[PDB]
């Protein structure tokens, strides 16, 4: 029965950890645009007139 | 107009060709090159004006 308690323990652990990773995947995503918006802008009112 | 935009330096114009899964741009940019010194100035004053 020590095999039936591990199965629970590690079945929930997984989920948690799944679910963390995915909302990382969505932050990261997020972020990514931003920094493509901020590298536009840089390239063009910095070095250059806008 | 915007800079960097398309290729690095003046735009000129471009071409696009396909690919498997994409497209990929050909631009044709224009740059200078072999500068010189000269002396400047901001105004000529002549008869006062």
């Amino acid at each position: 029965e020590a095999e039936v308690q591990i199965d629970r323990l590690i079945t929930g652990r997984l989920q948690s950890l799944q679910t963390y990773v995915t909302q990382q995947l969505i932050r990261a995503a997020e972020i990514r645009a931003s920094a493509n918006l901020a590298a536009t802008k840089m390239s063009e009112c910095v070095l250059g007139q806008s | 107009k915007r800079v960097d935009f398309c290729g690095k330096g003046y735009h000129l114009m471009s071409f696009p060709q396909s690919a498997p899964h994409g497209v990929v741009f050909l631009h044709v940019t224009y740059v200078p090159a072999q500068e010189k010194n000269f002396t400047t100035a901001p105004a000529i004053c002549h008869d006062g004006k």
